[PDB]
RNA sequence: UGAUUAAUAGGGACGGUCGGGGGCAUCAGUAUUCAAUUGUCAGAGGUGAAAUUCUUGGAUUUAUUGAAGACUAACUACUGCGAAAGCAUUUGCCAAGGACGUUUUCAUUAAUCAAGAACGACCAUAAACUAUGCCGACUAGGGAUCGGGUGGUGUUUUUUUAAUGACCCACUCGGCACCUUACGAGAACUGGGGGGAGUAUGGUCGCAAGGCUGAAACUUAAAGGAA
């Protein structure tokens, strides 16, 4: 078990090198999601092409409230997704060949972490109940 | 660079050079224009060669002689697990280096039981016997079995009769030990419990079930 | 396990290869290994009703001098082992304290005087910890903190 | 394990070993009033409260007086009678260190609970 | 449309990656066994000695060639990976996992284990066997090593095809280990009598001695043992 995050700043302010607008950020943050990328992408390609360090920080609140108050809400939380994509391609390769007990047990697991935070998701109700992980 | 003086004396009067080479790590035996022994340069090699697997320089030169001989057993290729490995190792080698010293003194051999292999040092009688002691200890049965069996064979050596009836009626390593053969019924064994690579669902918490 | 002969010649192995097909059956040994081996034999065989202060006693020797005999005997002991253990050799097993017997020790007959391992870090070693005083009984104490059974709650309040 | 529980752990295990300073987060209101009492009748010295903005870091300074702190797990009640049997049967002697409680005036020692005529639930000792 | 952080708790994305992790396919190696073609000629195996066995229809050895099955030597380490059992030829594909980097995202989703779930009529085989250490909520470390990252500025490098290095030194995060340190109640596939080493026996339960056989109702042959 390691320890490797990324340190949020004690500063709660834009870093007065950013001399940009609070308005062309939450443009940029709606033309990269009609495009086409999931939260965690837009907040990276934020980051490294034009400089704002972090959404919250610089604009009024956290991405997805932005996606959610300019209509861009995702249908299924980015997390639930992305293991339900990683389930799915498990499966897929499962299906195609059967002596892969170590992508079985990895299956078993994926699908464990799948179901902790669908019954998350659903205790607080992000996604509605009879939602059932086919 | 302590010992070389000795190789240098112990091969000259066998009329062979050698070199030491530390820029490489290397040892060299080369025949010179005064060598008239053809096959003393293959005693050299097994001398630069022990020499190099770290047995001791005056148990190294008592290769040059004409009734030695080297040997390298191979035990890593043997049996599965590590544990059992080290444990079947480690009973090669003996509660205190007694299992060891007693194989050295009954094969009047020089053995090193080094990494996953056995070096041995020794006549040819002795070779022999250090190589199927070395391989049935890596297979399951003991050492001292064997050892045992060397100290009645001795025994039964030194007397000048019984000198061609079979040994297998005084030596105990005969001890019939083949009582397994099983009776189960292989009811489901034979085929069942049959494999699907996807797992079945979860059972559920009781605040899912709730909801 | 119960052939004599057998564990005999095992374990005195050792000092029959430092003073000697080769002799080891007595009726055929001959003086130093004579001794040695009968002095080894004597000493396991009294050690199981015989009381431990008593089977070995070590020879008197000074203290500037058996201090001196461990740690020299302890620096060849460390090369013994270490030039080994960086080769593959495989060396057989020493419990903690105990000095690895080795051809040096079988030859200059060191554990008359040195010992098989130093009694005094052995005592304190197996000596018990130091355990505190103990205060009180209304609760156990975890890494959690202290668990009041609902028992000694109604008892007391 | 809890996250008053662990303070103390750290405050106990670290003047054991006889160190001088002890850095522990997370920190609380809860553990300030804990530190608070126990600086007060003198069993630590100064500490410090540096604020980070995820939950707070303490360091406290610790000379040598404390041999045991802690929390009661189940934290019962008590009342202002009771003070007396509990802090008899869970302290070493009888008027030796505090029980520390949970009362309707802030987290206070037994004997000022009973001295402002004050009762809580219990919280931790401090001896 | 109408409240917080962003835990050196957790989850997810991303980046360069890391490994003898796994699956399928493929490529290779010399061995062993068989066969074929020569060459030559009486032995060859094997053993402590022999023997079973092969052999002038030519064994064994040598040379060329081909196939079949198994394995992946040396490099192989107190190293690497995997939940464990376990995992070593090359190359490709398929998914996966880990640490690290991060001024990315979600916002308590978390830890623990009774239950339960997954992994673990034909040719026949081993397993353990001398071993060890003081335990956990717990402090500093030290040298080495593996993976990632940051900085330093010298040598191997090199250049205007796209990158990708190796080493040295410091720092740092995380691993399999090793050597020391300081401080703590550490209690509230089943079936069992109680030490070690002996000693003694008018009890109970068994074994156990005779004494030349022949040969006893028969003082009895022949042959033998014993001297």
């Amino acid at each position: 078990k390691g320890i490797s995050s990324s340190a949020i700043p004690y500063s709660r302010n834009a870093p007065a090198w950013f001399k940009l607008s609070s308005e062309s950020v939450i443009e940029q943050i709606v033309k990269y999601a009609r495009k086409g990328l999931t939260p965690s992408q837009i907040g990276v390609l934020l980051r490294d092409a034009h400089g704002v360090t972090q959404a919250r920080v610089i604009t009024g609140n956290k991405i997805m409230r932005i996606l959610k108050s300019n209509g861009l809400a995702p249908e299924i939380p980015e997390d639930l997704y992305y293991l339900i994509k990683k389930a799915v391609s498990v499966r897929k390769h499962l299906e195609r060949n059967r002596k892969d007990k170590d992508a079985k047990f990895r299956l078993i697991l994926i699908e464990s972490r799948i179901h902790r935070l669908a019954r998350y998701y659903r205790t607080v109700a992000v996604l509605p109940p009879n939602w059932k992980y086919e | 660079k302590t010992i070389w003086n000795d190789v240098t004396r112990a091969l000259d009067k066998h009329n062979i050079a050698c070199v030491l080479d530390l820029v490489e790590g290397s040892m060299t035996v080369k025949t010179t224009r005064k060598t008239y022994d053809p096959a003393i340069i293959l005693k050299a090699r097994d001398l630069i060669k022990l020499l190099a697997r770290s047995v001791p320089f005056p148990q190294a030169v008592k290769i040059l002689q004409d009734d030695m001989a080297c040997d390298v057993i191979k035990i890593g290729n043997f049996v599965t697990n590590k544990e059992r490995f080290v444990k079947r190792r480690q009973r090669l080698v003996g509660p205190n280096g007694n299992t060891l010293k007693a194989l050295e003194l009954l094969t009047k051999c020089y053995i090193l039981v080094q990494g996953n292999t056995v070096s041995a040092m020794g006549p040819f009688k002795g070779l022999k016997e250090v190589r199927r002691v070395v391989e049935d200890c890596m297979k399951n049965i003991h050492p001292i079995y064997h050892i045992k069996e060397l100290m009645i064979k001795r025994e039964l050596a030194k007397r000048p009769e019984l000198a061609n009836e079979d040994w297998s009626r005084f030596l105990p390593m005969f001890k019939k030990r083949n009582v397994a053969r099983k009776k189960p019924k292989k009811i489901r064994n034979v085929e069942k419990k049959v494999y699907t690579p996807f797992p079945p669902a979860q059972l559920p918490r009781k605040v899912d079930l709730e909801i | 396990q119960n052939d004599l002969e057998l564990q005999q010649f095992l374990r005195e192995s050792h000092l029959l290869s430092a003073f000697n097909g080769i002799v080891y059956q007595d009726d055929q040994v001959i003086g130093k290994a004579r001794s040695r081996t009968l002095e080894m034999r004597l000493n396991r065989l009294s050690r199981v009703n015989g009381h431990q202060d008593k089977i070995n006693k070590l020879e008197k020797v000074p203290m500037h001098i058996r201090r001196g005999m461990i740690d020299k005997h302890v620096k060849r002991i460390k090369k013994y082992e270490q030039e080994a253990a960086e080769g593959g050799i495989v060396l057989s097993k020493v419990k903690k304290g105990q000095f690895r017997k080795i051809e040096s020790t079988y030859k200059k007959d060191i554990e008359r005087r040195i010992g098989g391992s130093i009694k005094a870090r052995d005592k304190e070693k197996a000596t018990k910890r130091e355990r505190g005083l103990k205060i009180s009984s209304v609760g156990r104490s975890t890494r959690n903190g202290l668990i009041v059974s609902k028992r000694d709650i109604a008892r007391i309040s | 394990s809890s996250v008053l529980a662990d303070a103390l752990n750290a405050i106990n295990n670290a003047e054991k070993t006889g160190k001088r300073q002890v850095l522990l987060r997370p920190s609380s209101k809860v553990i300030i009033k804990f530190l608070q009492v126990m600086q007060k009748h003198g069993y630590i010295g100064e500490f410090e409260y540096i604020d980070d903005h995820r939950s707070g870091k303490i360091v406290v300074q610790l000379n040598g007086r404390l041999n045991k702190c802690g929390v009661i797990s189940p934290r019962f009640n008590v009342k202002i009678g009771d003070i007396e049997k509990w802090t008899a049967n869970l302290l070493p002697a009888r008027q030796f260190g505090y029980v520390i409680l949970t009362t309707s005036a802030g987290i206070m020692d037994h004997e000022e609970a009973r001295r402002k005529h004050v009762s809580g639930k219990i919280l931790g000792f401090v001896y």
